[PDB]
Formats: C-alpha cells, structure tokens, sequence
C-alpha cells in the first residue's frame, strides 16, 4: 500500500458532516454545552466507524482499539473543528449549525480560556496554509499515537501514516529543508490541540459532575474512561 | 459499553 | 547563527546534575516526595538559567518567557530525566545518588503508573537510540513550543532550533526519506513526554493538598503558574 | 515572586 493509497483510504474513511439540527439564536450557557455534548455525542459514533476503516486498526486486539479511541477521542474532535474553522477567522465551527464567536464563550465560565486556545491554534493551522491531504493524515497519528504481537501492529501502521504525510509534503514541490521545516512545525502544533484537548475534558467532566449538562451515553462512557 | 459495541458491528 | 553553533551553544548551556542524596531509611510516601520536591526546586533554579542560554531567549518579553516557563518545565524536568536513564532500563535516575526502580513507586499512591509511562518513553527514546546532540534540541524545542512582535520572534527562535535539529540528524548520514522519517518519530514522542508530565503535575497538586509533602516558593509558583 | 527575579535580577 504506496503512500497516496493510504491517504486515499483516509479521506475514504472521512466521517460524514454533522449538524445537531438547532435553529439559529442566541446562546444561553445552558444551550451552549447542552449543543456541544450532543455535538460530541454524535460525532463520537462517526469517529469509531472512521478509525475501523483505518487499515490495520480493526485487526489491533480489542484493547488496543478501545483504549486508542477513549484516550484520544477530544483530540481528535478538536483537530476536526480545527480544519473546519481553518476558512473563517474569528469563528469555530463545530457545525454548520454551530458557530460560535470568541465572545460567545463567555457566557460559560472557563470556556473562554478554551475557545481562545482553538482560536489561536486554528490561526496557526491557517499560517501554515495546512492541506486537506496532511489533516488527514495528521487526524490519523493523533489516534494512533496516543498509546500512553498487537504492538508492533500498532507501531507499524504509525509508522505507515507518517511515511504518508511526509509523501504529502513532499508532493508539495517545496525544498527538502522547508519540507522538513513544515512537517517539525505541524507535529509541533499536536502539542497544541493536546493541551486544549486536556482542557476541554477538565471543563467537560467538572461540567458532567454537576449534572449541568445531559451527559448521553457514548460521551458519557468515552469521558467516564479518559478519567479513569 | 457502547464504544466496544460499535467497534465490533457495522 | 548556524545550527551548528546553536548547538554547541546548548551544548554548553547544559545545566549541570544536581546532587541529591536518596534517604537512608527506605522510601516513605512522604520521603519520597519530599526527595522529588526537593530536586525539582534545585533543578527548577538551573532550568532558568539554562532557559536565558538559548539563543534569543532573553531577547522575547518578560511575559512570554514566564508563560513558557510555567508552561513546560515539568515536561523539561522529565525529557532531563528519560535522557539520564536512557541506557537503565527498568530504571529512571533523577539523580546520580536517586537511581529509583519502578517498583519503589508503590509507596506513592499514584506515582507508580507515571514512572511506568516514564520508563515506556524511555525504552521508546533507548529503541530509536536518541543522541545528545539530539536532545539537547528537542528538550529546547519542548520550551519554546510551549505557547500554550515578540510571538513572532518566538516562531524564529523555534524554527532555529528545528533547523538545528534537522542538521544534526543529517550528520547521522542516513538517507533524506529516512532523516524525515527520524524527525518525524522524536517529535512525535514530545506527546508522551507531555503526558507524563501532565500526570506529574496534577499528581503533586494532589500530593500539596493532600498536605503529603510541602510545596512553597519556587516550586509553588511553577506548578500554580 | 522567584520566577521574575531569576529572570531578571539574575
Ligand atoms: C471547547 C471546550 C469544551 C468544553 C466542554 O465542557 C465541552 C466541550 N465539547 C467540545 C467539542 C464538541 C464537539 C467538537 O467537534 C469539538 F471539537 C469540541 O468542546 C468542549
Ligand atoms: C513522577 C511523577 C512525579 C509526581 C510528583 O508528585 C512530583 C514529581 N516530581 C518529579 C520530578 C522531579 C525532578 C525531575 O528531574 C523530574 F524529571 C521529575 O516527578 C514527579
């Protein structure tokens, strides 16, 4: 499987857009994480059903599949809103039907901090002018690098997709050292989306602790695991 | 368990 | 500067090891944090001096070099420490007299399962047979990545070092595909170190409250931020 | 606070 076959797949395994089906208006703090749990909610099935087409990830033991996803599912989630705001400066786009202002995340104490992480990595994404082809593959390493006879599969399908998003760097044309530059400087940002994908659990699981907001299952499982 | 459920069917 | 001098530069701005010495008595909960504690306020004090040694540093603003201080030094602290244990296995060396086995973790409700992730990272960073000079590269990558005109001279100083880094990983003579390859798979660990390091510091923010081991000054401040 | 002054003062 060459490098743009394997890329080929990703795009293949690509959730499908999700909207949460609310009709425009104002944001309460109340309607605000009430949207973006039940944003989360369904985005998490699609992303079980977009690591499964994955090569290699469904022949991993049942373990490993399970405890890749749980521990990096917000990450991943994060990265996806991040190429989709990439297009609309100021704005993060969870969904269609989901855009939210900076000052909009002020209506729920420490959102805020948040929203201006994603803002700022976004903005950084958007510098560097970040290619549909090296979200993909970068989406990928977030899942498979997360692992804080089934390991070295692990490792070599890792390793697979990082020979892809070099290849998609190099189709760019650019010289060797900005090919190398530009490949250190996206898995650089990872760090980034991390950091505000921990900060995103923390304020989550405070806010599921006070039952403030309907904690579906699926979200409800993924972030009773990550915890634990 | 529904993670482990959809993770074994389509 | 060229990423040779760079890394001389860092080579030289190495902190030296601090001393410290293990309790006589066998570790307690308490002796034990009181020995982490204890090394990182020394190692805390090196780690700024070492931080004005690179190249521009001094030359951001006072705010961004405290924002990424209080951001990384954790995750300095333990890239210091997986460098300093790499060729032990099965052992993590904060110190030259403070060489802790996996299992003495078990006195530290909760510390056991860093020091395994410590160690995994570390047999991770022994299997790809990291190199000082690489190291040297990546642990100052870790700090100036932290941004968690000056933002833009920050970006300059960032992309010195990987320039720096890519160089040295040239001078293994290995082909192009594979020097991305190798940049690629030490960057790519800089998520576990952080991991680690994230656990350590609520790990002792729980470890301060619980009143286990006294947490002042320096130390305090670092981990408040 | 010791950050500052070790920053500065030193
Ligand atoms: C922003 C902080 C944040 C805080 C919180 O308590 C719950 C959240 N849920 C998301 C989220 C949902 C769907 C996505 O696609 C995504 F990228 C993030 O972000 C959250
Ligand atoms: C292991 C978890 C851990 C937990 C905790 O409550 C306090 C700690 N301090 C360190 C530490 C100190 C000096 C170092 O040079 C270093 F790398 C780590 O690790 C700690």
């Amino acid at each position: 499987l060459s490098p743009e076959q394997l890329v080929l797949t990703l795009l293949e395994a690509e959730p499908p857009h999700v909207l949460i089906s609310r009709p425009s208006a104002p944001f309460t703090e109340a309607s605000m994480m009430m949207s973006l749990t039940k944003l989360a909610d369904k985005e998490l099935v699609h992303m079980i059903s977009w690591a499964k087409k994955i090569p290699g990830f469904v022949e991993l033991s049942l373990f490993d599949q399970v405890r890749l996803l749980e521990s990096c599912w917000m990450e991943v989630l994060m990265m996806g809103l991040m190429w989709r705001s990439i297009d609309h400066p100021g704005k993060l786009i969870f969904a269609p039907d989901l855009v939210l202002d900076r000052d909009e995340g002020k209506c729920v104490e420490g959102i805020l901090e948040i929203f201006d992480m994603l803002l700022a990595t976004t903005s950084r994404f958007r510098e560097l002018k970040l290619q549909h082809k090296e979200y993909l593959c970068v989406k990928a390493m977030i899942l498979l690098n997360s692992s804080m006879d089934s390991s070295r599969k692990l490792a070599h399908l890792l390793n697979a997709v990082t020979d892809a998003l070099v290849w998609v760097i190099a189709k760019s044309g650019i010289s060797s050292q900005q090919q190398s530059m530009r490949l250190a400087n996206l898995l650089m940002l990872l760090s980034h989306v991390r950091h505000a994908s921990n900060k995103g659990m923390e304020h989550l699981l405070n806010m599921k602790c006070k039952n403030v907001v309907p904690v579906y299952d699926l979200l409800l499982e993924m972030l009773n695991a990550h915890v634990l | 368990h529904k993670l482990v459920q959809l993770l074994t069917t389509t």
